[PDB]
């Protein structure tokens, strides 16, 4: 009923955080994203995974490194993780110099195209923009399916922006790394996830001096096409 | 605050 996570590795945990864009995609610097990409670090750190920071990489680059993670033998390690942190719409994450699909991402990491974590829970967490849309609130053959094993916990719902703020951090990776600290050695995994949900959709509102955007919420979506529970104990 |  629970994955197998008495590998002898946890396995690892990619963070690709893009903070300066290319000046001719006149895309914005998301102030900020350091103080998540290092908060995610020491969290995943102490839950035992392999951490590799990667900063500021072009839609090849990231295309690049995720093909060579997925040929990586990940025949000792329980699970696998990728954290994007960057600008995105619908179905795509931003590189500095255009977009990635995310589709195309995830893809190496198919039932059928990784075999070393065929079986084991792939964890991709998005902090990305999936639209323009506000939410103003309201008052009070095989065995296994390819696409099996993946679960995607991104910061917002589809159709939105994400919030980020400049000193704290993203809303969703703030929230994401207090509830893994206080709950990962108690909750299942998708629990974890549920209290950050409710996390962001009550302690967050937006502050602006735009009144399009001033006073404006956030709801996490988690995505999971998980078979078993996961724990991190 | 800023949207991504």
């Amino acid at each position: 009923n629970s994955y197998k996570m008495d590998y002898p590795e946890m396995g690892l945990c990619i963070i690709i955080n893009n903070k300066n864009f290319h000046k001719s995609t006149g895309m914005t610097s998301r102030s900020g994203t350091d103080v998540d990409a290092a908060n995610l670090r020491e969290t995943f750190r102490n839950l035992k995974y392999e951490v590799r920071n990667k900063n500021d990489l072009t839609r090849e680059e990231i295309v690049e490194l995720m093909r060579d993670v997925s040929k990586e033998d990940h025949s000792k390690r329980s699970s696998f993780v990728c954290v994007l942190l960057s600008h995105g719409e619908a179905g795509i994450i931003f590189g500095t110099n255009g977009p990635v699909d995310l589709k195309k991402i995830t893809n190496f990491f198919r039932g059928d195209r990784c075999r070393s974590l065929t079986g084991k829970p792939k964890l991709f967490i998005i902090q990305a923009c999936r639209g323009t849309e506000l939410d103003c609130g309201i008052e009070t053959c095989h065995k296994i399916p390819v696409e099996a094993d993946f679960l995607y916990a991104c910061s917002t719902a589809p159709g939105y922006y994400s919030w980020r703020n400049s000193k704290d951090g993203s809303w969703f990776i703030q929230s994401l790394c207090a509830m893994l600290k206080q709950y990962a050695d108690k909750l299942e995994f998708m629990h974890i996830l549920t209290r950050v949900n409710r996390k962001v959709a009550t302690e967050f509102e937006s502050f602006s001096f735009d009144a399009t955007f001033h006073a404006k919420k956030q709801i996490p979506c988690i995505v999971s096409m998980l078979t078993k529970e996961l724990y991190f104990y | 605050d800023e949207v991504d």
